[PDB]
Order: structure tokens, then sequence, then C-alpha cells
RNA sequence: AACUUGACCAACGGAACAAGUUACCCUAGG
RNA sequence: AAUUUAUUAAUGCAAACAGUACCAAACCUGCAUUAAA
RNA sequence: CCUGUUUACCAAAAACAUCACCUCUAGCAUCACCAGUAUUAGAGGCA
RNA sequence: CUCCGCAUAAGCCUGCGUCAGAUUAAAAUGAACUGACAAUUAACAGCCCAAUAUCUACAAUCAACCAACAAGUCAUUAU
RNA sequence: GCUACCUAAGAACAGCUAAAAGAGCAAGAUUUAUAGGUAGAGGCGACAAACCUA
RNA sequence: GCUAAACCUAGCCCCAAACCCACUCCACCUUACUACCAGACAACCUUAGCCAAACCAUUUACCCAAAUAAAGUAUAGGCGAUA
């Protein structure tokens, strides 16, 4: 079956992790502490960030389910 | 692994110094790849029966193909290590005992 | 800017999707095929080619109608707009595809062969032996890649263990699997070859500009 | 104008200065060192001394490595010390013959390797010369902890020995945690290569990776002058007391 | 031909180019749907001007005055003179700990107060 | 092994080993 | 025209790889062989 | 053997392009060809 | 005389406004050169938009009739 | 930023025979503004071996 | 008699010795010198041709730590040039 939207305008996936996380007990030395990329130091695991309070002009809104007006059923406007 | 040799000969550097490497002593000319060899056997110290050598703790001259990929890992074998073969070599003569 | 390719619509829709051309150069922005370029703007119709699709919920063969049949600017054959329970769907027409016809899709090999319906898709297996076919696909489910192109159609030699041989339209066996889906009947415009282009500006009109090999 | 220094020393110059100098002795020792590889890709010569057969003199001979070029790619796999060869050939072997452009590169392949200590398996691009390393080492984790960061050649390589190392230096309980008596086995195993965890925490590191490391430890809040002043009015006051 | 020399303003360039570029001034908004421009009242900065009825100082000093020298402020100065005699009076009754630092003005830190010493977050 | 031998290298004092074409021509002085 | 096949494809060998006496996946690397440009 | 560009221009001529015609290669998809599938696509010749 | 002209866009960047000049054009009033002073004010124009899913077969041509082919700039809903 | 080709999204074209639309006289294989792409072992070329800021 | 002529400084050169540089405020990798929104592009890979061989086809040079000497010696090289 064809499948649309082709490679090469899908995003590109992410690029292979240091070999440094999978050594158990290291610790990557990274540039986060720097505050800006390096191509000498491994790339930071940054966790996800929450603004923490309401922007209007920035809103997301939840997960179609979450919705509280959501229904199992499907109804047809 | 390829092993190589220069054509041109290259001066003595001296004492604690490095030689100086001209143009001219860049080419090569392959002396021999070690893939082109006829393969050896590697020892090993069987810890499980196997259908070449059931008997444990027996040393074997298994091909290193067939040692590598399976006797290794899955742990039927060890490495025939000074220390290792004292160790099998108890069990030997305990077994005697 | 450098060349990002316009197929980049993920989720089917039978709205016309604006095309980009290439001129016959390809992300390098480089000539690679020459004589292409300019021509009429053209908006694409996403051809469904894996006419065994059922919806979602629903499961097992099913019926479409045709809603319409119309020319299509990216391909030589005739097209149709097919509805079938909330669904609709563009695929290809058939020579005597028509308006209100109503065609059948179905996944199931009959112990003796069907009727053959022009229009209607079922497995190579299930279709008799020596009728014409269209839009066959080479694997189960991989969707159809042959016999596409206006008033082409291969036809079904013989079924062997399993298995179904079938003439290409250039006279070439080919063998598949016999629960591979395929249409029967002919593509649309059989006359598309008869057609004289007269006037060398048509050809610039398809987007074919000169080519000057030396 | 002349430069005070020659310019090939700047570098050394670099290491006296700054982040640098403060940088672990021992450390920067390792950056100092310039050991001779293993030959991989050259037959070294038997002896100091040969008999020149043209004129039957003893004449000296030194050993010229082959220079060795190592694709990033190399870092992340194990390749044992080899690399790509970037040198010229003569075609037919003729001397008269034009000079040929010429590239050897090594045969690798995907491996599944298990480290005892780290207790992992890891998927790695060898070539056959690593595999006969490790079987002359007696396994990865001997192999890992035995070879000089000149003969592995690799980033990976000298991050699995900072792994191994720094467990052994540890002690780290991490290691078969149900098993207590199975980690003092390994441990024991591999006592002769454990190192204090001071030392272990810096090997393997390069120059960045090893100004950064110092640049967090070196990195500390300014203290405010007003706990500073308070210190030292306090002492005053309590020298005052005394003297009264 | 193009002037390279000059100093490259938004009277330079086409209507996007001299529209985008500005000459410095402080945004005090954000524009919505429609190109419709919200102004943010707290953005715009409010004059703070004092009363100045019933004022003694003035532009100028008079030349009568005796001149003095010039001693800058310092922090061990700001100390000696706001923060060390409270400290000094409770090191003598014995009152003062080192855990009581802020009842002597100390802040551990500047989170939460309207006027943040370090990042500065008020204007002049 | 030695003693020795070998290019019509004939453009014959012999470059170890290489042609056409340019009326699209490029450079050189006479 | 001589020089060359570094280069690119093609094939062979070795290399790697597995299974029920006898044979096995392309890729990859090394070395050959004609071609191509 | 249709018309179109080209130097020239009233222009002629030739060249190239090109409708038609002819042979040649190709059984297939997620960057050109092409979101195409031999009534297709590409490469040539065409007096 | 009109061959244009006015405006916008693009480009350009104060480049015939005032005052003064010993500077300048063939021209010791003019001045596009020099010094000083002044000036173009937003409604036009630029500068835009919360998220997630979902929707979008029917050209344009006075769009009606008769037609086509090279098959087309123009649209949503739900929370 | 010239020029050649191409991409995106634009724009222009009086009258006359006027069925047919067509460099007919005077709507096209036309012209043209904007931004972008292809770079010298190359690009581009309805191929002059031309053009790619002389 | 005009046009002109004349000038002595600005600095500069070569050495020696010493290892240099740089955060008032504000602005500056987007169309640099542009106060203020979900990144993700990431570096590493033989210098080449050619001075010459009176052509050219292998062949010559530009760095690796002490002035001098060993020595233009051993040695390499169409064993030629030359190194
Ligand atoms: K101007
Ligand atoms: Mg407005």
């Amino acid at each position: 079956a064809y499948e649309w939207g082709v490679r090469s305008t899908r995003k590109s996936e992410p690029p292979p992790l240091d070999r440094v996380y999978e050594i158990p007990g290291l610790e990557p030395i990274t540039f986060a502490g720097k505050m800006h990329f390096v191509p000498w130091l491994a790339r930071p695991i940054f966790p996800p960030w929450d603004r923490g309070y309401k922007d209007p002009r920035f809103y997301r809104s939840p997960p179609l389910h979450e919705h509280p007006l959501y229904k199992d059923q499907a109804c047809y406007i | 692994t390829v092993i190589v040799e220069r054509w041109w000969k290259v001066p003595l550097a001296g004492e604690g110094r490095k030689p100086r490497l001209h143009r001219r002593h860049r080419v090569y000319k392959l002396v021999e790849d070690t893939k082109h060899r006829p393969k050896e056997n590697l020892e090993l110290i069987l810890t499980q029966s196997v259908e070449n050598v059931g008997v444990r703790g027996d040393l074997v001259s298994v091909k290193k193909s067939l040692g590598r990929n399976r006797l290794l890992p899955q742990g039927l074998a060890v490495y025939a290590s000074p220390e290792n073969k004292k160790l099998f070599e108890e069990e030997k003569l305990l077994r005697q005992e | 800017a450098n060349f990002v390719s316009w197929k980049s619509r993920t989720k089917y829709t039978i709205t016309p999707v604006k095309m980009r051309k290439s001129g016959g150069r390809d992300h390098t922005g480089r000539i690679r095929v020459h004589g292409i370029g300019g021509g009429h703007k053209q908006r694409y119709r996403m051809i469904d080619f894996l006419r065994f699709r059922p919806e979602e919920t629903k499961s097992g063969p099913f019926e479409e109608k045709v809603i319409q049949v119309r020319y299509d600017p990216c391909r030589s054959a005739d097209i149709a707009l097919v509805a079938g329970g909330s669904r609709k769907r563009w695929i290809i027409a058939t020579e005597n595809m028509q308006a209100g016809d109503t065609i059948l899709n179905s996944n199931h090999i009959g112990r003796m062969a069907v009727a053959a319906r022009e229009g209607d898709a079922h497995p190579l297996g299930a279709l008799p032996v020596g009728t014409l076919i269209n839009n066959v696909e080479s694997e189960p489910g991989r969707g159809a890649q042959y016999i596409r192109a206006a008033g082409t159609c291969g036809v079904l030699l013989r079924k062997v263990n399993g298995t179904a041989i079938i003439q290409l339209p250039s006279k070439r066996q080919m063998q598949v699997l016999e629960t591979c889906v395929a249409t029967v009947g002919r593509v649309s415009n059989v006359d598309h070859n008869k057609r004289v282009i007269g006037k060398a500006g048509r050809n610039r009109w398809l987007g074919k500009r000169p080519n000057s090999g030396r | 104008p002349l430069h005070k220094y020659p310019v090939w020393l700047w570098k050394r110059l670099q290491l006296r200065e700054g982040i640098c100098s403060r940088l672990p002795g021992h450390y920067l020792r390792s950056l100092e060192e310039e050991r001779t590889p293993t030959p991989v890709h050259y037959r070294p010569h038997g002896a100091k001394f040969k008999i020149n057969p043209k004129n039957g003199q003893r004449e000296r001979v030194e050993d010229v490595p082959i220079p060795i070029y190592f694709p990033p790619e190399s870092q992340r796999g194990l390749w044992g010390g080899e690399g790509w060869i970037l040198g010229q050939i003569y075609a037919n072997n003729d001397k008269l013959s034009k000079r040929l452009k010429k590239v050897w590169k090594p045969q690798l392949f995907e491996r599944e390797f298990y480290s005892e200590i780290l207790d992992k398996k890891f998927t790695v691009t060898v070539t056959m010369r690593t595999l006969d390393l490790i079987d002359e080492a007696y396994g990865l984790d001997f192999y890992i902890l035995k070879t000089p960061k000149e003969d592995l050649c690799s980033k990976f390589g000298m991050d699995l020995k900072r792994g191994m190392l720094l467990r052994l230096a540890r002690q780290d309980p991490q290691l078969h945690p149900e098993d207590p008596e199975r980690r003092a086995a390994i441990y024991d195993k591999y006592k002769e290569f454990a190192i204090p965890e001071e030392e272990a925490e810096w090997v393997g590191l390069t120059l960045e990776e090893a100004i950064e490391k110092q640049r967090l430890l070196e990195e500390k809040d300014p203290v405010p002058l007003f706990k500073i002043y308070v210190a030292e009015l306090i002492q005053q006051l309590q020298q005052q007391a005394l003297s009264e | 031909g193009a002037d390279r020399m000059s100093k490259w303003t938004s009277k330079r360039g086409p209507r996007s180019f001299r529209g985008r570029k500005g000459r410095g001034a402080k945004g005090i908004g954000f524009l919505t749907s429609g190109w419709r421009f919200v102004q943010i009242k707290e953005m715009v900065p409010e004059f703070v001007v004092p009363d100045l009825t019933g004022f003694k100082l003035k532009p100028y000093v008079s030349y009568l005055a005796p001149e003095s020298e010039e001693t800058p402020l310092t922090a061990a100065q700001l100390f000696s003179e706001a923060v060390a005699p409270a400290i000094e009076k409770d090191f003598k009754d014995g009152t003062f700990d080192p855990d009581n630092l802020e009842k002597y003005g100390f802040e551990p830190t500047q989170e939460g107060k309207l006027f943040q010493l370090y990042p500065r977050n008020f204007l002049r």
C-alpha cells in the first residue's frame, strides 16, 4: 500500500546517541553547562520543559481524549 | 590487516628525533595481507558437553569462527588462560580422588 | 532555497493538491532529465491504487458507487470518484466505467471462477483464467503498480499452485501470488494513442521543452 | 620580528595557563606522553643494527611508522589499532610506471561483546585483528584494561576503560546486585587494574572534556560579601573582647 | 554600486525591509490577527516623578562651599555604617548568632523580591 | 657460477618508454 | 598516440557467514581479470 | 515534413527545434524520471 | 514642442528649500558646489495570527445559453 | 542583480478579417516585474560550439 | 617675470630583549551591529602542480628541537638530472 509523504520531507531522525550513555556508571560530559552547542562534547538530554503558567498566545491544548466533552460514540454534525 | 612497506629508503633521523618524510616516502607496496593466510585454531577449555568434545574441562582446538560465535558467548567454553587451566585441573584431580 | 519535494502530504484526501514542477532537476538543482519544463499548472488528485481497502471499522468485501468519471492531467488514463460508506476516493477508471455504476472490491477466492465484471477487484486466483485485468500488484497489499496506463490490459494466462501468471502489456510473463488483487477490464481512454499532437506548441503545454543533444 | 617561543611549543605553553594548568597532574602527564603505538600496518626491524648486503658494513636501522588515518567512525567502534592507509603505489609494481593514489581500508564486522565488569552487551564494529587481540587477552574486559590509549585508537574503547576502571575503583555494588558472591569474584579477577577512583575519573577524557569537567568542579556561586564581612567583624570583636 | 560604508537603517531597502527594522525603541506590546497592535500597559515605562514642592536643592551649588576629598563608596564602608552597628550591639548582648544574618538585612536569595540586585530586573 | 652474450637503438653520439587535428584557436619572435 | 586503471561498473578468488556426506545470503574489505569514462 | 527559433532581414538559405514517423533500452515506487507504470518513461534518427 | 505627463513599485539617499559665499555652469541672476539653518507628522504602506484534530470532486471566461482542453489563484468544522 | 535554462508565486497584450486563431494586417513555442536554483575537471544551451557581469 | 624650485621631519627597516591582545553603558550569526518563544546544520579524510632533467613519462622542495664537525662522506637515483 502506497504511503503518503516522502521520506525527504519527513523530519530527520534523531542522531545516534553518544556511546558514553551506553556504559553503565559513566556520566557523559556534555555542553549543557556551557549553554551552547560544541561539536567536541556530547549532546545533552534535556527534560521536557513546561512553561508553568498560562500564556494565551502560546497556549497548547490537551490531548483530544482528555477533553472533558470527549465521547466514545461519534456524533455526525 | 594490510601490511605495507616504502619503496624509497628513509634517511636516519638520529637518536631522539623523528624522520623527515618527503613526498616520495608515501609510495608503498603491499607486503602482505593477513586475511590471506590459513586460519589457526583457538584453544578453549569446555565448561559443558559439546557434540565434538563432551568431556568437560577438556582442551580443544576448535575453529576460531565456531568458538567465537557459539562456544564463548553461550558459556559452553572458556579461554585457555593460565588461571583457567589451574581451576579445571583441580576438578580433574578431585574427580579422580 | 534548496529543492524541497512537494510530495509532503501525509493524509489521503480527494481534494486536488497543488504541485511544484521540477524542470528536470534533482534536489541538487542540476538537470537530470532533459526536455522537462514549463507547461500548464496542474493539481494532483491522490489516486488510490489499493482497490481493496475497507474502511477502518468495517472489514471484508464492500461495494462502491461511481460518482464521477473525469479527466486527469497527471496521467493518460481517466479517473473515477467512488463513494462507499462514508468514504470517497479516486481510482483508475475502466473502459466502460460510468457515473452511477456500482463496483465491488473483494478479497475472497471462490471455489470456482467468479463471473468477470468490468471494474470489480477480486484476487487474481479468483479471477477466471484468460480475463483482461488491469492495476495488478506484485505482492499482496502492495498496491497496483502495473497496467495503469490508458487502454492497457494484461491477461491472466494460468493459475498454478497458489500463483498466477499474467501477461503484461509488453507481452512479458509475470508471476505473482494468487492473493494479489487486480481489476477486471481495460483502462479508460483506449483511444489515447490515436490522438495527434498536431502542433509543436502543444508539447510546451504538456511541460516538455526543447531538448537538443548536440 | 621573532616570537619568544617556537610556534610548535605554543600548545605546551597553553597547558601552563588558566584552566589547563589546574587539571590534575596525573591527567596532564597522559597528554604529555608520546608512546609509540604497536606496529600494525608495517613490519618492524628486528634489531637496532643490520649488516648492509651491498657493502657488508654494519649500519644503524630505524623503524619509521606508516601514517595511519582514523576516520570518525572508528572512534565509535574498536578497530584494534587498524586504520585507513593513505599513500601511493606504482602501477604494476614498476617504479618507471605512473604513480597512482591508493587507499587500503580494513575489513569491518559487526559483533556482540559482553563486559563482565559492566555486565552489558555492546554492538561494536571490529576488524579481525581486534578479535584476535581479544583472544590473546582472554576476554574483552582484559583487552580494554590491558591495552594502552595509543594501541586502542578508539574513543569508545577509552570510554569503556573509564567505565570498567571506575567500577573497580568504586567497588560498585550495582554489578550483579542479587549475587554479591559473584560480584566479588569478578572484582578479584581484575584487582590488578584497580586504580584510585580519583585518577580513574580522568581516564580517556579529551582535553575539551577534561577542561569542561574541571570548569564544572571550579564553578561556584560568588560568596556574598555580607557573609565575609560578618566573619571579619565577629573575629575583630572577639579579639577586642579578649584584650579587654 | 551599493553603498557599503553607510549605516544600514530602515529607510533603505524595499517595503518589507523598511517595516521590519526600527530605530531602537523598545516594544510595548504585540501584534494580533489583522495586524492589530495590542499595547500592554505594564510594558509601557511608568515615569516615577517626585513632588518637588518645598525642595531646597537647585541645579547648581554656590561657589562658597568647602571643597572635600573624594571618597568613593565601597561595600566595606556600607557594611561598617549600615550593618556593623546592629551586630556590634547584639554581640555585646550575646543575642547575635550566625543563623540570624537576615535580622541585620542579609538576603539569602534575590528570588521573590520586586527589585532584585542580580540579575538586575529594574530600570534606572 | 664464471668466462661471456644481447636493441635495423637505421632519426645509426643512440631520451627507458608517447599520434592526429585547430578554417574556434591560445602564447612566442622574426 | 603512448602511460595508467587510482576511478566506476562486471566477474573470479580469498575474507566474513550457516546448516543437512556436501553445500550457503548480498553487502563489506583485500587481490586479480575484461570493460567503461 | 507540419510549424517554430536562429544569422540575415523584403528576405532568401542553411542550421537547430518539432507534430507525425522510425528504431533503441526499461517490469518499477517514497528527492529527478514520478507521487508516473509499456496507449508509460528515457535515449537516438528522421533528406 | 510635447517625445510626454502624474502616481506607485524598485533603486537611490538630502542631491536647484531658506540664508550666506571669495566656490561653480558659456554665464564677474542661476547654482545641482561649499558653510549654516530648516524639513517628510498616518488613515496609505510595511510590520500579522493560540493549540489539536478535522474539512476542502464541480475552473476561469459579464457565467447565463451553446462549448470545450493545455484541466485551472481564491472555502472548513469540532473542543 | 548580465546572460542561458529552470522553480515559486504574479502581470501585460488596441483595432481590423474575425467560423479558425493567428507574429494575418496591425493571446503566444509571446513578453515581462519579483524572489530562488544550477559554478569552471563545471553549469546552461530550439548547438552559434554560443553564453555564464570584459 | 611667471610657472616653479629648494627643505626635514612624519614615520619606517633590520636586530636585540621580552611569550601579546581585548567585558563604561547599549547593539550585533535574522537582511550582523535588530530588547522579548518548543532547538536540533554540525568539525576531523595523503596538498597539488611545478621550479629542473634544456622535451617528457619515475625522478627534485617547502617542518619536527644544539652553532660547529663528521660530510657533501655513507647512501638513494631514467645510477641521469639530482637528492
Ligand atoms: K538619492
Ligand atoms: Mg493601515
